[PDB]
RNA sequence: GAAGCUGGUCAAACUUGGUCAUUUAGAGGAAGUAAAAGUCGUAACAAGGUUUCCGUAGGUGAACCUGCGGAAGGAUCAU
RNA sequence: AGGAUAGUGGCCUACCAUGGUUUCAACGGGUAACGGGGAAUAAGGGUUCGAUUCCGGAGAGGGAGCCUGAGAAACGGCUACCACAUCCAAGGAAGGCAGCAGGCGCGCAAAUUACCCAAUCCCGACACGGGGAGGUAGUGACAAUAAAUAACGAUACAGGUUGUAAUUGGAAUGAGUACAAUGUAAAUACCUUAACGAGGAACAAUUGGAGGGCAAGUCUGGUGCCAGCAGCCGCGGUAAUUCCAGCUCCAAAAGCGUAUAUUAAAGUUGUUGCAGUUAAAAAGCUCGUAGUUGAACCUUGGGCUUGGCUGGCCGGUCCUGGACCCAGCCGAGCCUUUCCUUCUGGCCAGGACUUUUACUUUGAAAAAAUUAGAGUGUUCAAAGCAGGCCUUUGCUCGAAUAUAUUAGCAUGGAAUAAUAGAAUAGGACGUUAUGGUUCUAUUUUGUUGGUUUCUAGGACCAUCGUAAUGAUUAAUAGGGACGGUCGGGGGUAUCAGUAUUCAGUUGUCAGAGGUGAAAUUCUUGGAUUUACUGAAGACUAACUACUGCGAAAGCAUUUACCAAGGACGUUUUCAUUAAUCAAGAACGAAAGUUAGGGGAUCGAAGAUGAUCAGAUACCGUCGUAGUCUUAACCAUAAACUAUGCCGACUAGGGAUCGGUUGUUGUUCUUUUAUUGACGCAAUCGGCACCUUACGAGAAAUCAAAGUCUUUGGGUUCUGGGGGGAGUAUGGUCGCAAGGCUGAAACUUAAAGGAAUUGACGGAAG
RNA sequence: GGGUAAACGGCGGGAGUAACUAUGACUCUCUUAAGGUAGCCAAAUGCCUCGUCAUCUAAUUAGUGACGCGCAUGAAUGGAU
């Protein structure tokens, strides 16, 4: 594990087995889809929203409850952002280390962690276009960065 | 798993592979080069012909003590001068300064035999007469 | 990472034979290796055998009854021909009265001695005895 | 309708030049190996009589010595 | 577009575009390279060879250009040049053996200047001529087949009814020679066969060996570390089992040895199938493209009928044949919500549609010779493709069959591995859904031809109706978010601390320093020592550990700021985004280089006092670069765990660091909780450790160095006896030092690893 | 009395020695403030000298490349490129 490391840590969320909402949940599929809406256009990206959603309102899983993940709900409801957001927090980093190093040229250890963040972001914008996400022609420069994540 | 590539569309990775270390073989590696071609005084001949320079006695290596008589041999196919010893009890008085002799190896094919230094080869004729038959007295040296 | 699935289920039965263990879990489970343990099974090599689901790839649970001695994969899983069947089992099997070289064949998965009877060949799988 | 003539075309071959490739000479210089154990010492193997070795940099008849940083393959698995 | 060509084509020309190939290796270089059928060796997989009996190509001393002709860029045709070379009366003329034979040369290396068209076939106007094509003989130990060199008696003895060891016989025979016949074109030879042809049956078997490997002498003579042998280990210095010989014996034998290459042995090239802690070998460490490799998931089960073949039961037996019966093994065909294209003539023949592969089955193809193999008494055999029959005015088995294997072709199967589809629906069905826009036309009303609506077929366009309308899990893969943390992780400032040295003040007074002992050195001009004060640079003691962090190198005073990070927690999110990685990158101790700044301390070089035989060494005193820092370089370390990275599993135990979750006769907040510490349990991650050895290993040892001849989870790098040598050369990087890449000649039988016994040690007890 | 050479400047002689000879790694001996280091050379610096060897030419006191006990080369009186 850890592509960028040696940590091999396993933490990670385990799913309930049932599928079916909760006994005790009472809200519609409906409730739940205007609550993802009026969270979307605060600026919530979708992790945010689930964070939200079970913290204080119960829904365990928008999927279990909806029927769609919430990023499909945005995209049904045009909220979808243009930028994925794992890649949108993975220039935004990219962009903070960037700062950082003009102003700190010494801090080599900064230096070596932005190859990596850069090429994770490469990676994964590959990804992106093969599955039709990002334009064919969508690139990540390192100069025009800062608009994306503005 | 075992540092070879095991994939079934990795034949070119593997016949890659070893002919990059075929070359560490030295039998392989002489084959290829032409060591023999360029660099043997044969030139790749099991045998040569020659002419008798001078009879030199060349001293055994320890711990052995004695005094292996050889020639020197100037190759007529390339000029080249090599070292041959002249077997047997007395055969040295059958090979004369200005003979044609006929050369071979001592069968470690390139390497010097025994305890006699720096001598890869050995005589077989002389004056187209064989060394056994003159030894054994069946033929006698035409002179 | 996992890249064959096949090869870590039969690495774990092998692992739990030689220390006399009855019983082993291999996770994941899938098709193939269902159906490479029903002819195991089939041919007495192990005993019943259990499939958990927990709506993910999925677990099983195996009862070894001692009789197997080795079981494994052939990786890569190579395209044998009915005439390359014979060379498979002089290097794999024991001998010529017992063990087992499983294929995939279009026909299914199944053992050297059933590809034989219908006259299919496929992609050899591996090995039993 | 022959020799011959005009202009083309294919173009051998030669001369010069360049380049590639393969052999080969050479005052002198600097090595390696074999031979014998010739001269000088004793660097290593024991804490080898200054523990040894690595990288690097100086020095020195020669092995080698010294500085800096490493290793134990240490002469300590330990207070 | 043209020209040219027999014709396509940048084949050439004109004009016009800027394309074409390439790390899946283009282009260039080498080849002691013609390709293939095939050959050698081979358990399998392989390795090596293929100039050479067949097929294809190319050439006729080297180029080039042509004539004739259906066909040639022909060379036993021509023209020219170059190189060789012949005759000449000096004016000229004539050449092409890599055809057959032959000569020279080259070399380790290869035959007759013979006979013939009789056979096999070819050519011609052809029943007839010609053929160094071809056949025949000569030379021929290239290879291959069969196969003599003696057999049998009697005595005499030895011997356990018969095997020999000797001296006594009569038989047998072909090697050879030959009438003759056969053979053949004519001969030779073979095959047959009169007469001749064997006792030392001299009609005489050789080649290598006799220490081991490796079968067979401790016999005799000679030499004396000489001569020589000896692939290797070794033998030989006066009783040599090894040399030179005699005897005897061993091995193979018409063959045996030697040299070189090659194959097996070699699991020492390893796909099958090697090794990488220490024997050679894990890149210093991360990133990363190509390459290789990549979690799981989608028709399963059930029922009925039926065909065939195995065993039998039946038995049905002249080993053999049938339903019934049992099981087993294959094929089917329907039904289960049901894939299996669709229409016309009516499973075959005639139309319309079709996700792409990989794989595997079957079929066809892969020339003959060769290989394997069936038949067949060439006298056997290697071979050959013949042959066999009661003896034939003819009858008649044959000349099989497999294998080829990549590519292509046809075909069945749908596991395994890919690939595509309906997410802004631009989705699917409406067979006759409702209209609209078009496009093509057989057929007419037959007296022939015009006229555009019905018509049929597309092909689209809109509306409407059908539908369960359409999105697989979220992997103890990954990525991202979030929440409390946790670190001697990094950078920039900042704040300590004593110490060292140097200086200023003070105090006394004779030494101080340094060593094993001294001396160099500093000292009544007050050294060393003492207190106070100050300044410089470094450095961060103790705390400090089988503890932490980092990719590694490395990182240890305080605080602030800046941006990172692992682990943990999570019923958050995305859904394969991943693993390892040629090429290419970032970082990379110390030393070293360039330029500024600092330069306390140590201290290469250097200088000096000792020691010593000598020490320009160890030891002592000074000391320059350097040590520190800023801008750049350098890119190497025993950069080490001498142990690549990712994933799974296999065994017990106690500690410990970080996080989380449950709980105390405990201390403390504060008086108690929601304080913190500690104690007891679980758990995830780490740094490690102890025991055992199921297991591994040559062992030392190892929880991985195990799950490896019972050999296959993925992938990168490296090694192939020791030296020469990380050298030479070329390239490339560097200011340089040097780094990276990196041979060969030659030389050598060991070098080396781990352990055992001993000996020794200026090691301990 | 101490410091200072990118101040002026300076930077040694004599014998023996290796299973032929030659040389002298080595040793002895006198002696300095130190005894010429890295380099370079018959050089614009070498007398002997037209040094010796090689190359260049038919022939070279010239040229170049080597050698070096160098009358009297040599390191900011800067050395070598
Ligand atoms: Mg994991
Ligand atoms: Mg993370
Ligand atoms: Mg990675
Ligand atoms: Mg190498
Ligand atoms: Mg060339
Ligand atoms: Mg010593
Ligand atoms: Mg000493
Ligand atoms: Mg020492
Ligand atoms: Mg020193
Ligand atoms: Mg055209
Ligand atoms: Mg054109
Ligand atoms: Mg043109
Ligand atoms: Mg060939
Ligand atoms: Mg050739
Ligand atoms: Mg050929
Ligand atoms: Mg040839
Ligand atoms: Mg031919
Ligand atoms: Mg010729
Ligand atoms: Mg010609
Ligand atoms: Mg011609
Ligand atoms: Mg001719
Ligand atoms: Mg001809
Ligand atoms: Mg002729
Ligand atoms: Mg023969
Ligand atoms: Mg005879
Ligand atoms: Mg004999
Ligand atoms: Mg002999
Ligand atoms: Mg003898
Ligand atoms: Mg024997
Ligand atoms: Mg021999
Ligand atoms: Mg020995
Ligand atoms: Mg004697
Ligand atoms: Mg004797
Ligand atoms: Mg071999
Ligand atoms: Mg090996
Ligand atoms: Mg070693
Ligand atoms: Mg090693
Ligand atoms: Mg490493
Ligand atoms: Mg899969
Ligand atoms: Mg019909
Ligand atoms: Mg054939
Ligand atoms: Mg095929
Ligand atoms: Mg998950
Ligand atoms: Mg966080
Ligand atoms: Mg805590
Ligand atoms: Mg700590
Ligand atoms: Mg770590
Ligand atoms: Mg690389
Ligand atoms: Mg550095
Ligand atoms: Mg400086
Ligand atoms: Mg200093
Ligand atoms: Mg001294
Ligand atoms: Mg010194
Ligand atoms: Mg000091
Ligand atoms: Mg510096
Ligand atoms: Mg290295
Ligand atoms: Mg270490
Ligand atoms: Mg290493
Ligand atoms: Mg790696
Ligand atoms: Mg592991
Ligand atoms: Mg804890
Ligand atoms: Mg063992
Ligand atoms: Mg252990
Ligand atoms: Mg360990
Ligand atoms: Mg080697
Ligand atoms: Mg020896
Ligand atoms: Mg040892
Ligand atoms: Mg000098
Ligand atoms: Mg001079
Ligand atoms: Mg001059
Ligand atoms: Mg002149
Ligand atoms: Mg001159
Ligand atoms: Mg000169
Ligand atoms: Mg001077
Ligand atoms: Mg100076
Ligand atoms: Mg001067």
């Amino acid at each position: 594990g850890r592509m960028h490391s040696s940590g091999k840590g396993i933490s990670s969320s385990a799913l309930p087995y049932s599928r079916n909402a909760p006994s005790w949940f009472k809200l519609s599929s409906d409730d739940v889809v205007e609550q993802i809406i009026k969270y979307a256009r605060k600026g919530l990206t979708p992790s945010q929203i689930g964070v939200i959603l079970r913290d204080a309102h119960g829904v365990s899983q928008a999927k279990v409850v909806t029927g769609n993940k919430i990023l499909r709900i945005l995209k049904s409801n045009g909220l979808a952002p243009e930028i994925p957001e794992d890649l949108y927090y993975l220039i935004k980093k990219a962009v903070s280390v960037r700062k950082h190093l003009e102003k700190n040229r010494k801090d080599k250890d900064s230096k070596f962690r932005l190859i990596l963040i850069e090429s994770r972001i490469h990676r994964l914008a590959r990804y992106y276009r093969t599955v039709a996400v990002l334009p064919p022609n969508w690139k990540y420069e390192s100069a025009t960065a800062s608009a994306l994540v503005a | 798993g075992k540092g070879k590539p095991r994939g079934l569309n990795s034949a070119r990775k593997l016949r890659v592979h070893r002919r990059n270390n075929r070359w560490a073989d030295q039998a392989y590696k002489a084959r290829l080069l032409g060591t023999a071609f360029k660099s043997s005084p044969f030139g790749g001949s099991s045998h040569a012909k020659g002419i008798v320079l001078e009879k030199i006695g060349i001293e055994s290596k320890q711990p052995n003590s004695a005094i292996r008589k050889c020639v020197r041999v100037q190759l007529i196919k390339n000029g080249k001068k090599v070292t041959a010893f002249v077997p047997n009890d007395g055969c040295l008085n059958f090979v004369d300064e200005n003979d044609e002799v006929l050369l071979a190896g001592f069968g470690r094919r390139g390497k010097a035999k025994g305890d006699i230094p720096g001598v890869r080869f050995k005589v077989v004729k002389v004056s187209g007469v064989s060394l056994l038959a003159l030894w054994k007295e069946k033929k006698e040296k035409p002179r | 990472t996992r890249t064959s699935v096949l090869a870590d289920a039969l690495n774990a039965i092998n692992n739990a034979e030689k220390t006399g263990k009855r019983q082993v879990l291999i996770r994941p489970s899938s098709k193939v290796i269902i159906k490479f343990l029903t002819v195991m099974q089939k041919h007495g090599y192990i005993g019943e055998f259990e499939y958990i689901d927990d709506h993910r790839s999925g677990k099983i649970v195996v009862q070894l009854n001692g009789r197997l001695n080795k079981c494994g994969v052939i990786q890569p899983r190579f395209n044998v021909k009915i005439n390359d069947i014979e060379r498979w089992t002089d290097n794999l099997l024991p001998a010529r009265q017992f063990g087992y070289v499983i294929l995939t064949t279009s026909a299914g998965i199944m053992d050297h001695e059933e590809a034989r009877r219908k006259h299919v060949s496929g992609k050899i799988l591996g090995f039993v005895y």
